[PDB]
Parts: structure tokens; sequence; C-alpha cells
């Protein structure tokens, strides 16, 4: 509880729990660092482990503006990226099957800001925070575990919206298909390379992905034992 | 099939002309022929084998085994009235009564008095 | 065939008798001769007499009953020093190490002179032959005090081979003569002189009891104790022209053993009458004939494989008690005579003797079936099927030898009742020498009669029964008999015949003007319970009709209700081990449900009938693509779903039962997966749409499919027929299946295990389920008794809170393996004997060196060739080659569908599958100590839950024991379809989830069945946990550990219970009640 | 009462220095290339070469494929054995298997100091040309590791047409 941050540098953030009839200050604590990275998408992002069970934005939200009511800083969380609680995402099946449609740790998550400003503001708050529980462990927060997403989440056995699924389809499928005809032409379109070279596409080839998988993937018998003066000399050697 | 019950299948396919065909007649080379028979002997022995002799019979009333021959063979040469001639039972196993109830989805008897 | 030859080499070895001892003993009855030759002479006495020379002696004379009373023993009695010899196997060299112990046989001819040609008759030469024995148990006494030996000699009295006609004395030492160590027992065996008597008066028919019926029991007694030096001479010339006999006698020994098949005396009840001696006689005489043309059937150039095999052959196939017998010469070549004695019968025309008369008609059965059974493994080419012949003692238990078993206490047991004892009388006493024989027959005659058609073999057994009593004691003693009858009760064991066995109505005579004599003995036997009814047919037959009952087998009402009108009516006949299997199977709520039998599968039919249905209206819709063809593949298809589904009960896990669509192949469908995927959805809209329209009554929605990794857009229709049954539809592509392995190929080396895993479950879910309930449906109708064992196995799993893991799959694919590879047992007819037999074998597999492969085959083509069979084999070694701890894989269970062996049996943790394991040797170990008993059923299905870590209790809103069909009710599905979700169980949702995000660190494991096994309501499920040994201790910290832990260091931290309990429990709501830890 | 049975998670119920204690470690830290490399030295240590690179492919296979650094020492571990005991066909296979694997630079380079490590100068010569060759567009690292290499090695000409190279060769 004296603990304020871990030599690795680790923020230790402690979290007070609810309250349920079956468990009657027992704490959940999350660890956070500055994450730095030049992708445009990786930046100005705060690196989190040991998330609470379903951890979307919405917890975030509420959090980051418990701090700021509580610190007076201006901070705001854009995005949480990579938050993979189940590992469902971690393969992205339809970038393996084909590049048309999509162009693409564990227990861990990126939380995205709207600027430097944010971010800052809000590892100077994390900071004042850890400090709480060595002095005061009553003001820590309290984590909800309710949320909409929640919600739907735990109402598994629930038949899809028809309309939903049905526009669903309708959307996509067009989508595909412009793809789909667009790849088509282009392979089917004399391809000639700068310097004169014509590409040869089979009939019934639909994308040049596939072309360029196919290569990817990828004298003796005509030979006379007996032809060749040498030969027969070499045989009646062997035969005496 | 896989309930043991060893049967022999005939399948009759004909050639048919192209819209657009402009020739009287539309023989097939014997390649074809080869190649169609080719063809139709694995798909008879793909479903017969990959099936017991109820949902054998379940395949034939609607015919379904017909269509897929044609989209098989359609590659190698356009075709028309392809059907199942005849089905032969050569043999059959040790008769299980349990079965056949199954099949057809005991009984106490009246005292005579 | 050079590994068997080699494996008999192993095997005899490894049971051969250590010399030494052989040295020892062969020391000590050396001596013992002498002891013999030290007993004095004896004069002639009158029974008076003698009584007054033992009156105050310790020794008391064994006469057999009926002792010899004043007035009938006037013939005079005396001794004389004995011709001293040895016989039996170990005369022979053929004995083998026994760690109970083995038996050394001594004879001791008397003097003929001691006889007249006439004392055959009434016992006499019995009561002879009786003091005779004693008045040297007398002397051997003091001689053996002079000698300072009884320190550790401990004499007692004993009939031979349990006959209670000829008693003799056994020398034991307890703990320089002391052979202890050797675990020898000498035996004191006194025989006739040859040819005292003229055989031709001893024969089976002839009678020498005077009451005239026939003795043959009393007549094979004096003949065959005046005939043993012979017999021993008879095998000695053999032994001596065939190099293999000894070789070959042993093997029969251990294959008699493992059977528990003795030369025991069997018309007492017990299984037995043909031992080592009766087979090794067999060899004798078929080494000198055998055929019908009295041909060789076995020649003296035969090694013992051949000669073993010739011997198992000839009882299997020839009959020897029914129609037919066969005749030898000990002293003329056999041959095989087609008439029969009804009896097992195997004459010696040399010495008029039948060496099977131990041998019962309904043991010989039983003999002749096991002898068969094992010709088809010794035929049998494609598995070693060594250890299954010799190395598997299958009567360690009754139950999993027997399909029923029936305890029945006679009334007032220090006597039977007189009005039972008066039915004895003499008649059957001149046929059946004691009570004990005579009552063995009346319990099997009425029981095989009663009975009729419905069973196979019969077995009454005597429990209870001794065959050693103290030299101080005439006759045994039984607690319970009181020198009476010695036994405490009769115990009737079964092999029923499925086919039959629960017919409602048992046929009889077909109707004559005139009643016929099978029409009387039917009419009679019945009484009241007979009736003459008529059919559909038309027929006119006497019959008896019963009631099918849920909770027991029609067998036990006929025997009880059979034994009591004729035996006696105050028997008591208990069979509550089977009544307590019956009832843990789930009741369903249907129509007269406590009177359907559990082979019954009108439900399963009803829900095939509505399918149909169903089957029929989708054909005829019209859509882009013609259908191909509908497969179903749930489990209430192939007769495996753990309760029987029931209309509109859809709390149940399996009331949506899966079924595969597949359309005609088109080259059209979207290349990419999840527009293939989206591709398919269409179809079921349009499916769904014209259904809707056309047939309204059928009810609809749509809902999302998880179980493949990765593929996040799988839709499945769900359909609700009206007759109250649902069915989930899916799509299958043949686009599908290369689509994954573009994946596979695609996808990066450290990924493709992790692709590889997906298209495993695609596999299972799409393309082998098919194969696999195709054939297990069709092998069901063979093996009736499946379908209930597969179900109550699956109840016991999940009350130990394994289906979980196990996949239903593998569940029925260990299950089955009991009937498709019954060696060395009999196919199982009964549910308590099928259970048990899942928990025998899994009890001692060894799962990290030996795979399980099964041959989904009807009983004796698709079985297992040897080719295929050894490519399974190799794939086994391949795959422990890279798992030899069997950490990523442990169970191999493959077959004709699944060559690979991984698709049903990936992703156990090792935990669930050790405690599967682990689960079934308790359970044997339970069964060992205590027997087949009320508590001990109730201990093998109750969870203990107290090693778990953690236990979570678990309450849901409203018990759905009700809506699960299970009767202690919905009868329409509700008005709006999310209302479903209202009245279902969340439990088997929330543990997987739970599991996917503590996989590294835990385990949770939790009840799918809340109805069957939550209590009364139904309403009671458990989520217990498990902490993997790594993170239970403390760790240094590390970006990578991916577990929940709270600091404890600046560089150490631990897991954090209290917060994964929080974590639980705001994901069960208000259904978490408690948490023990 | 209850059919309660102990847990058993080493299947038993059916300092290391044999086979079955680095097995028994392995079934609770499967992620551990400590106990596989310690697993793999044992066996070199007995002469069982054919045996040690069978440990390598299960180590490979066993360990999470998130444990890229765990990963790594196994790769380091195999490059080690087959260049101190294998040929040079066997340490090329592997060689090219682990770039295929892990980061191809990081391999070259692991193997570069292997040679050095071993004295093997002329083929970590080599081996700067052919890295040099196909990283040196992009890392400078390599023009330094390799000029180090030879000034070790009193080439001081050398060193400068290297740099000259890496001029040229570097944006
Ligand atoms: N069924 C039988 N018919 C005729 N004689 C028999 C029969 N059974 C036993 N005997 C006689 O009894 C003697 C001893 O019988 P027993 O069965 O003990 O012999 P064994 O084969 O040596 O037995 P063990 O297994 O104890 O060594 C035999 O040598 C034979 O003389
Ligand atoms: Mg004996």
């Amino acid at each position: 509880e004296d603990i304020s941050a871990m030599k690795n540098g680790f923020i230790v953030v402690p979290f007070k729990l609810p309250d349920h009839k079956a468990l009657p200050a027992s704490l959940h604590f999350m660890f956070a660092k500055r994450h730095q990275s030049s992708n445009s998408n990786e930046s100005d992002c705060l690196f989190l482990v040991n998330l609470p069970l379903l951890s979307n934005i919405e917890h975030m939200k509420k959090f980051v503006g418990q701090l700021c009511g509580k610190y007076d800083t201006v901070s705001h969380v854009e995005e949480l990226l990579y938050n993979d609680e189940f590992g469902l995402h971690e393969v992205d099946l339809s970038a393996l099957t084909s590049d048309l449609m999509s162009s693409t740790p564990r227990n861990t998550a990126l939380l995205k800001f709207v600027d430097a400003a944010s971010i800052n503001n809000c590892w100077n708050a994390l900071k004042k925070y850890s400090n709480l529980h060595a002095k005061h462990p009553n003001e820590l927060f309290e984590w909800t575990y309710t949320t909409p997403s929640f919600t739907t989440f735990v109402n598994f056995y629930k038949p899809l919206d028809i309309d939903y699924l049905k526009e669903d389809i309708h959307t996509h499928m067009a989508i595909f298909e412009q793809r789909e005809a667009q790849a088509q032409e282009d392979v089917q379109s004399s391809i000639v390379d700068e310097d004169g070279f014509t590409l040869v596409v089979g009939k019934n080839t639909k994308s040049l992905n596939s072309i360029r998988k196919k290569i990817l993937n990828k004298i003796d018998k005509k030979a006379k034992k007996d032809f060749y003066r040498f030969q027969v000399r070499e045989r009646k050697k062997q035969e005496i | 099939t896989s309930d043991d019950y060893v049967l022999r299948i005939f399948a009759i396919a004909f050639t048919r002309k192209q819209a657009n065909q402009v020739k009287r007649h539309s023989y097939a080379q014997s390649s074809h022929i080869r190649a169609i028979r080719k063809v139709i002997s694995e798909i008879l022995t793909k479903e017969v084998q990959g099936s017991t002799l109820a949902q054998l019979t379940s395949k034939l009333i609607p015919e379904v085994i017909n269509k897929e021959i044609e989209n098989a063979t359609k590659d190698i040469f356009p075709l028309q009235n392809i059907h199942v001639r005849k089905v032969k039972l050569l043999k059959q196993p040790k008769f299980d009564v349990g079965a056949l109830m199954a099949l057809h989805g005991e009984e106490k008897g009246k005292k005579v008095t | 065939s050079n590994i068997f030859k080699l494996q008999i080499d192993e095997l005899l070895e490894q049971v051969k008798l250590k010399q030494k001892h052989v040295l020892k003993v062969e020391k000590f009855l050396h001596k013992l001769y002498d002891i013999l030759q030290e007993i004095p002479d004896w004069e002639e006495k009158s029974l008076a007499e003698v009584d007054s020379f033992f009156k105050n002696k310790i020794v008391s004379v064994p006469f057999v009953d009926p002792k010899p009373i004043p007035q009938n023993t006037n013939y005079k009695f005396n001794y004389k020093k004995p011709d001293i010899s040895l016989i039996g196997s170990f005369a022979l060299k053929a004995g083998i190490y026994q760690p109970n112990g083995s038996s050394i046989d001594t004879l001791l001819t008397m003097p003929k002179e001691l006889f007249e040609k006439k004392d055959f008759l009434n016992f006499r030469c019995l009561h002879k032959r009786s003091v005779y024995l004693a008045y040297l148990t007398h002397h051997l006494l003091i001689l053996l005090k002079k000698d300072k030996l009884d320190s550790f000699l401990q004499l007692e009295y004993s009939y031979f081979d349990n006959d209670p006609l000829l008693p003799i004395l056994r020398i034991s030492c307890s703990k320089d003569y002391n052979f202890y160590k050797t675990r020898f027992s000498i035996n004191l065996l006194i025989g006739f002189p040859y040819k005292v008597f003229e055989p031709k008066k001893l024969l089976p028919n002839r009678n020498c009891i005077r009451i005239l019926p026939a003795t043959p029991l009393y007549n094979f007694s004096v003949l065959s104790s005046s005939t043993h030096e012979n017999y021993l001479k008879y095998l000695y010339k053999t032994k001596k022209q065939t190099e293999s006999f000894v070789e070959a006698t042993v093997l029969g020994r251990l294959w008699l053993q493992q059977r528990g098949f003795s030369s025991n005396m069997s018309h007492s009840g017990s299984l037995g009458g043909f031992g080592t001696f009766e087979f090794t006689i067999l060899m004798a005489a078929l080494l000198n004939g055998g055929g019908i043309n009295s041909n060789k059937i076995l020649l003296h150039g035969f090694s013992s494989y051949q000669l073993f095999k010739g011997v198992i052959k000839y009882l299997a196939t020839m009959d020897l008690c029914h129609d037919g017998h066969l005749q030898f010469h000990s002293n003329p070549a056999s041959k095989y005579i087609d008439e029969g004695f009804q009896t097992p019968t195997l004459f010696d025309k040399s010495t008029k003797v039948n060496i099977l008369t131990k041998m019962t008609v309904s043991s010989y059965q039983i003999l002749k079936e096991y002898a068969g059974e094992t010709l088809r493994m010794l035929n049998n080419v494609v598995q070693d099927q060594f250890s299954n012949i010799f190395l598997t003692n299958i009567s360690r238990f009754d139950n999993l030898k027997y399909d029923l078993c029936y305890d029945v206490q006679l009334p007032l047991g220090n006597n039977l009742e007189t009005s039972l004892a008066a039915t004895f009388g003499s008649m059957e006493r001149v046929k059946f020498i004691t009570l004990e024989n005579f009552l063995a027959h009346k319990i099997t005659n009425v029981a095989r009669y009663a009975l009729g058609d419905r069973i196979k073999y019969i077995q009454i057994e005597m429990v209870g029964q001794k065959s050693d009593f103290p030299i101080t004691k005439r006759k045994v003693y039984s607690n319970t008999g009181g020198n009476h009858f010695n036994f405490d009760f009769v115990r009737v064991k079964l092999i029923v015949n499925p086919s039959e066995c629960d017919k409602l109505v048992t046929k009889g005579p077909a109707h004559s003007e005139t009643m016929s004599t099978e029409a009387a003995v039917f009419k009679n036997f019945w009484g009241i319970k007979s009736s003459l009814r008529r059919f559909k047919d038309g027929s006119i037959t006497h019959c008896c009709v019963w009631s099918t009952s849920s909770s027991e087998p029609i067998i036990s009402s006929i025997v009880n209700f059979a034994l009591q009108k004729h035996v006696s009516k105050k028997a008591q006949i208990s069979n509550e081990t089977i009544k307590k299997f019956h009832n843990f199977l789930p009741l369903p709520n249907l129509p007269s449900s406590a009177k359907t039998s559990v082979l019954n599968l009108s439900s399963f039919f009803n829900l095939k009938k509505s399918f149909d249905d169903l089957y029929k209206i989708i054909f005829q819709m019209k859509l882009p693509l013609s259908v191909k063809s509908i497969l179903p593949v749930g489990s209430a298809f192939r007769y495996t779903s753990l309760c029987q589904p029931v209309p509109f009960a859809y709390s149940d896990p399996d009331f949506f039962q899966d079924v595969i669509l597949e359309f005609e192949t088109s080259p059209k469908w979207p290349d990419e997966i999840t527009s293939l995927e989206k591709a398919k959805t269409a179809f079921l809209l349009k499916i769904q749409e014209e259904l809707s329209a056309n047939s309204s009554t059928y009810r609809s929605f749509f809902s999302r499919d998880e179980s493949i990794p990765y593929n996040l857009e799988i839709v499945t229709l769900n359909i609700l027929t009206p007759e109250g049954y649902g069915f989930k539809f899916r799509v299958l592509t043949e686009r599908d299946e290369i689509l994954y392995l573009r994946a596979i190929a695609n996808a990066r080396n450290e990924l493709k295990p992790e692709l590889e895993a997906t298209f495993l479950k695609f596999t299972a879910k799409y393309l082998a389920s098919v194969r696999h309930t195709r054939t297990l449906e069709n092998i069901s109708h063979s093996y009736q008794f499946y379908s209930p064992v597969v179900r109550l196995f699956k109840r016991w799993l999940d009350t130990h809170l394994l289906l979980g893991h196990i996949t239903d799959e593998l569940a029925e694919l260990i299950a089955i393996k009991p009937f498709v590879d019954p060696a060395p047992y009999f196919i199982p007819g009964s549910l308590e004997n099928g259970f048990l037999k899942v928990l025998k074998f899994i009890s001692q597999w060894n799962w990290k060196d030996d795979p399980l492969i099964l041959d989904l085959v009807k009983p004796e083509s698709e079985r297992l060739t040897l080719a295929q069979y050894k490519g399974i084999q190799m794939n086994f070694t391949n795959l422990r080659n890279s798992d030899p701890n069997g950490t990523h894989l442990q169970f191999f269970v493959a077959s004709k569908n699944d060559p690979s062996g991984i698709l049903y049996s990936s992703g156990i943790p090792l935990p669930i599958a050790t405690r599967l394991t682990a689960l079934a040797k308790v359970a044997v170990n339970l069964l060992q100590t205590h027997g087949l008993n009320q508590q001990t059923i109730n201990l093998l299905f109750t969870p203990g839950l107290k090693d778990y870590d953690f236990v979570v209790d678990l309450r849901t809103p409203i018990g759905l024991k009700s809506s699960c069909g299970i009767l202690s009710a919905p009868s329409n599905f509700p008005e709006n379809l999310n209302d479903l979700s209202e009245k279902m169980d969340p439990t088997y949702q929330l543990v997987k989830y739970l599991n996917l995000k503590y996989k590294n660190s835990l385990i949770l494991s939790s009840r799918k069945y809340i109805g069957v096994n939550g209590g009364e309501k139904g309403d009671k499920n458990v989520i217990t946990g498990l902490i993997k040994p790594l993170f239970k201790g403390a760790h240094k910290f590390r970006v990578n550990l991916d577990c929940n832990v709270k600091p404890v260091d600046d560089e150490n931290v631990i897991l954090n219970k209290e917060a994964i309990f929080h974590e639980i429990a705001a994901f069960g709501n208000d259904m978490v009640i408690n948490f023990e830890t | 009462l209850s059919l309660s049975a102990g847990f058993d998670w080493t299947a038993s119920i059916l300092a290391p220095e044999s086979v079955a204690d680095f097995e028994r470690l392995l079934i609770g830290n499967p992620n551990s290339s400590v106990v596989w490399m310690n697993y793999m030295a044992f066996q070199l240590q007995l002469s069982e070469i054919e045996k040690a690179r069978e440990l390598a492919e299960r180590a490979l296979k066993t360990i999470n494929f998130r444990e890229e650094a765990e990963k790594l020492n196994i790769w380091i571990a195999m490059l080690n054995l087959e260049n101190t005991f294998g040929t040079e066909e066997t340490l090329e296979e592997v060689f090219s298997r682990a770039c295929q694997y892990m980061d191809s630079y990081t391999i070259h380079t692991k193997l570069l100091g292997i040679y050095e490590i071993s004295e093997k100068f002329d083929k970590a010569a080599e081996l700067f040309k052919a890295t040099a060759k196909k990283f040196g567009g992009e890392k400078v690292s390599i023009w330094v590791s390799w000029g180090d290499f030879l000034i070790s090695h009193n080439e001081e000409q050398e060193a400068r047409t290297i740099l000259g190279n890496a001029l040229k060769a570097l944006p």
C-alpha cells in the first residue's frame, strides 16, 4: 500500500471494488506507462495492464472524468486500441484468405488521447492518484463493472434483429462486388511493364493477388545409354 | 453403402448443342466420353459410400445426384437428360429388425374369453 | 505369429515355479511317507466299537451324510497299510507358481482286502473310506507330535474338489521342514484300488443307492476315486509322445483361471467343473482322434500354440452336452458320437468314467461361449490379442462378468423351513446327494424355464460355502447353516439377451382343441399369471403379459414371481443395485413415462418424425440454388442426448439439434471468408421468409455461432417446429474447406498451429460431425444398451464437472469401446454392467503409451485392415515422439472416421484428463473394498468439490427442472422469442468465456446440465476453479504475465484472488450467492 | 461422503540431473527457455546430438508463440549447437529457418557473434559481407560492427574501404 510506482516504472492505479452480497476493502490494481511509438495511430497513447473485466472505452471515459474533476485537469480519451480481452481478434481471418475487403499483448490495451496536452495532464493526475493509497485509501474511486456493453454481453441468448442483419448483408455484398469487378478488370486489361513486357493472365483468373500467390507457392529421360561410340566403349570395358 | 449394402448403379447422359450451335450434330470425341465417364463414376462412388441405404434413397427422390453430375461435367462437355437409370441390390447384410422398425417409425394381445 | 510365439515364452517363464521350492517340499513329503509307513495296522470293528475308539479322541470321523446308523451299519470296518503314491499336476511336472498357493495331490490306495465286491452300494465303501482317513489322522497327529513338527503344521479336513462325499486331509505350513515359503499344501486323497467293483454297475445310468432313479454323482465319485493312477499314466504317455504337452497344459490353466474356471464341484453352484485335468484329458483324447470319422484333430508335432488352438476350437464348435458326446480310451481311437445324453459327457470306455460329471449344463454353455469368443480373438490378425486371452482377470467382479445379479434369501435362515426342507425328500436325495445340489437345480430349472429366451446363460452361486472344516467336526459348519445347509444365500447371475430382454409378453405353445403337453406345463407353471390371448395376425396362443417399468427390467419381475411360487412363497429377491442405476437416468416428462422401458427410443423417433415434416417443406421451396442435401447431426438423432427430447422443453442444453444444409455446387461463391459467411446467411434469410409465409406455424429466429475461433460471422437459423422441437440450421459450402486451407498456408509460421486448431474445430463440426452420426446411429440398433449407458455416463461426467472440457463426441467414443472391443468380456446387456465397464476400461487405460482405436462396425466389410491399422499406429508413435509426456494431447481416439485421432480430443487441459483417470481408479477401488451397494453408488455420483481451490455457489432465479422436460411445465413457446432467455441457464456460457480470460492462470469448471444435477428444483449450479502452480506463488512482474495480480514488492506480484472473485461476481450478477475459498 | 481424488497435474496418476527431472520441470514451465536450454545442454553433455535436436523442435512448438524473447533463446541455442557440433549445411538450414521465424537482421547479427566467439573469422568476414549487402542500405550497426571486426584484426585499410561502402549504401 506504500507502493506507488514499480521500479520498471509502471505507475500503480488502485481501484475500489463494488459491493456484492456474495462478497461481503478489496482493491484492483492497474499498471500504466506512457507509450511511445512512431506509428501515428499508436502515438499519444497510454499503455495499460491488468484491466478489469470488459473494460470498454466508456469505462475509461468515466475514470479519466473522475480524475479530471478531482484534479481539475482537461483530459479526453479518444479510443482504447487493441482491447482484446478474450483474444478473439488475434488473427484477422478475413485478411489471410484474400486482400479484398481487408488490407491488413494479452491482458492489456492502449489508451489513446485527443492531444499531448490531455495525456500528460492525465499522467500527472495518475501520479498524484498513485500516492493516494499510501495516505488516504478511502478516496479511491469505484469501478462500476456495469455498462450498456456489459448488459448486451451478459444477454447471451438474444435473437438477432433480422432487419439489422438484413441491412448488413446488403451493404457488404454491394461493397464486395464492386471490389470483385474491379480486380477482375485489372488482371485482364493487358498489363504491360515499363520495359514493354506483357503479363500473361489466364482466362477465369480473378485477382492479380492470386497470380502472386501462384508464383510463391511454386533431359534425363531423353538421354540414351548407348548412342555415342564412347558410350559403347565404356560398355565394352565393363563387359569384359 | 456405409450400411454394407452392395449395390450397382447405372447413369445415362446425352450430349446437347449449345444455344448458338450451327452444326447439325453434337458428337463428343472419345476423350470426352472417357473423361465424362471417369467423373460420373467418381461422384456415384463418393455419394453412395458417404451415405446409408436410407439416405441414398432420400437423394434419389429429389434427383440431386443428377444435378451434381451436370455441375461436375459442365466444364468438360454440355450434357442433357442425365439420369440414374437403374439401381441393383446385389447383396444385403444380416437382417436387423431394430433398424427396420426405426425406418418405419410390442403389442399385447386381447384375452380370448 | 512369431510375436505370439515369443509372448508365450515370456509368459511361460514368468509363471514358472522356482525349482528350489520343489526340492523343499520334495524333501518334506518323502519324509512324510516314512511317517505314513510308521502308522500301524488295526482290527475289524463294528460302528459301535469305532465310535467308542474315537469317542474321547480329538479326531472325529468325517462321515458323509447319511451317517451310518447302528441298524444299517452291519458291515465292519478295518484299516491296513496304504500304497503311497503321488498324482496330479505335480506328478507330471506341469505345475506353475501361484501367489494364493497350489496343492500337492498324494494318493493312498487302501488295500483291496478291505472290500467286498458289493461295497459300492448305499455308501458302504464311502463309510469305510471315512474311518480309514480318520484312523490315519489320529496316528499322524501323535506321530507329528513325536517328531516335534506339530508346531508349524496345521491339519484340517476338506472335501476333494468341493465334493461332499469325498473328504480328505489337508496339510499346511504356517510361518528345517517348514515349507511355508513354498506356498504349497499337501492333500491326502484316499483312493480305491483299481477294478474293485465292476465298472459296468457304476455307469451313469445305473443306480447304487437303493430307495430306480439313476445316481450319476455317486457313481462318478466312487468310480473316479478308484481310477486315479491310470489317468496319470495315460497323461504320462501322451507327455512322452508330444513334446509341447506341458506348455499346452499351463496355457489352458492360465486360460481357465482368468475366466474363473476350476475343477471344483459345480452342481453345488460355483462356476467350475472344467479344470486343468479336464483340459489335459481332453487334449490326450484329441491327440488320438476326435473326429466323427475318427481322424486325428491334433498331431504330436504341433507347437504349444497349435495344441491350445485345437482344444479351444473343438470346445467352441463341437457340442458335447445336448447333441453328441465324445468317447476315448485311456488304456480305441477317439470318436465323436452324434447321440447326446443331455449333459456334458466325455466318456472313457476303458474305465467307464465320465470326466465332466462335475460340469453342469449351465456352466458348460458359458464354457462353450468363452471358447468360441477366444477362438474369434485367436483368429484375429489385425490386433494383438495375447494380453486379452491370458493377462486379464474377468472373474474379479461378478457384476462386470454377469449382466444381472439377484440374491435370494431363503426362509428361516437354524434350518430351512419344514415345507422347504420337506420338498427335498428321499427321491431327490438319491438323485442329488445334498440339499445344496438339489436346490441349485431347482432354482436353475425354474429360473431357466421362466425367463426362457430372455437370457443366454444362467449361473446359480451358493454364496458363503466352505469346504474345509476342523478335524474335531464331522461336517462343515456354516454360521447361518448350523450343520443343515452350507451356504449363507444363493445368488442368481444372468447373461441377458438384449433383443428380447424387454418383451412385454412371453410367448408359449399355440392353442389346440386338446391341451398339449407343452401347453399343460406352461399353464401349470405360470398359474394365474397364465392367460390365453389373441393377436392382430389372428393366432391363439398361451402367453403371460407383464408391465414395463422405468426403474427395473422385466426379468426382475419374472424371477421374483417364478421363485416364490415354485421354490418357496417366503423367498426374498432383491436387486437394488440395478434399480439405483436406472433411477439415475433422467426421467422424461412424456405420457406414461414411468411405464416406458429404458430400451424404448420412442421419444427420439418422435423428434425424427417432426424433422421429416420440416425436411419436406424445405426441398419443395425454391431458391437461387437447389438444395443438395440436408443432413441432421444433432445429438438426439443418434440416441445420445443426456435427457430424452421433450416437446416445448427449451431450457435444456440439447433442445436445438444441429442440421447441416448444403446447396448444389456453384462457382459464384465468394472467395473471401467473411463474404462467404455472409453469402451463406443470405440464403438462410431466404429460407426463413419463404418458410414464414407458406408455413406460418413454424416459428423461426436467428442466432450467432462462435464455436469456430476467428470466424465471427457464422449465423445459424433456429427453427421451432410446431410439434415442440427445435432445429439449428447451418450452411456448408465446398469453398469453405479450401478457404481454411488457404488461411493456414498464408498464415505466419508462429501462427500456423493456431490456424490449424481453428481448422480442427471446423472439420469437427461440419465434415467429421456428419460421418460420426451416420455410423453411430446405425450401430446403436445392434447394441440396444448403448443409448442408456452413454447417457448415464455423460450424467456421471457432469456431476464431477468434466463435460465442460470433454466434447460430447469424445464421451461417446470412450463409452462405445466396451461394445465394439468387448474382449475378454461379453457385450453388455445391462445398464449396470455397461457403465461400470466404461469406468473399468478408463481405470486401466494408459493414454500416455496406448492409443484407443475403434472398429465402428456391427458384431460379426468396414473392419480396419492391417494396413490401415498400422497407419493409425504410426500416427500415435509420431505424435508421442513430439509429445512424450502427453501434455498437449492426452487421449488418442481414432477410427475409420478419424484416422488422425486428434479431432475429438484436442484442447483438453491435462488436469481434466488426469482427473478423468484419477476418478475412474478410485471408483474401481471403491467397488473393490466395498461391494456393489446403495451406499457405494451414491458416492460414485456425488462430487467431492473439496479439492478445487475455490468453489462458487450459483442459483438461477427460476427452477429449470420442469422446463428441461424432467419429471420430478411449458406447453407453448413464448409469444416473444426474446423471452426464451428468461428460462435458460447461462452458466455453460459463463464458464467458457471466463476460462478464455484466465486460460493462462485458472481453469474453471461448471455443471452443464443444471436441471439434472442441480437438486430438486434444478436451480443450483457451481463454478469451481483451479490456480495453476506458477501463479499460485509470487512471481517477478513482467508485461507478459497476462494475469490479474497485485504487487507485494517493487518487482513482485501475486495472484489477486479476491479481485477475481469479484470478476466472477459481477459476471454472474444475481445468480452468485456464496463463495468458498 | 464423496468420490474425491487429489488433483494430479504431472500425469502421475497414469537441480535437475536426469531426463525425468527436466520433463517434470517442463510440466509447469512450458514457456521457460532456460529449462529447455538446460535440458538441451544435458543431452549435449551426454553426446546425444540427435536427441538434443529433437528437444530443439519440441521447445519451439511448446513455448507460447508470444514469448518472442524465449523463442530467441532457443534459436541462438540452436545456432550455437550446429556451429559447434553440426555441419555447414545443418547450420545453414537452421540459419535459414531462424530468419524465417524471427527478425532476419537480428539472426544475422547473432551468427556473426557466434563465428567471432568460435574464432571462425573467415566465415565471419563472409557473413559480414552478405549481411551488409542485404541490410547495409538500412542499418548503420552492421557497418560499425564490420568495421570493428576489421580493426580488431589489424586491417585498417579494409576498415576505410568498408566505411566508404557504408557511405555509398547508407542514406
Ligand atoms: N474330472 C475328473 N475326472 C476324473 N478324475 C479326476 C477329475 N478331476 C480330478 N481327477 C483326479 O483327481 C486327481 C487330482 O485332481 P486335480 O484337479 O487336483 O489335479 P491337477 O490338475 O493336478 O490340479 P491342480 O491345479 O491342483 O494342480 C487327478 O489326477 C485325477 O486323478
Ligand atoms: Mg490338483
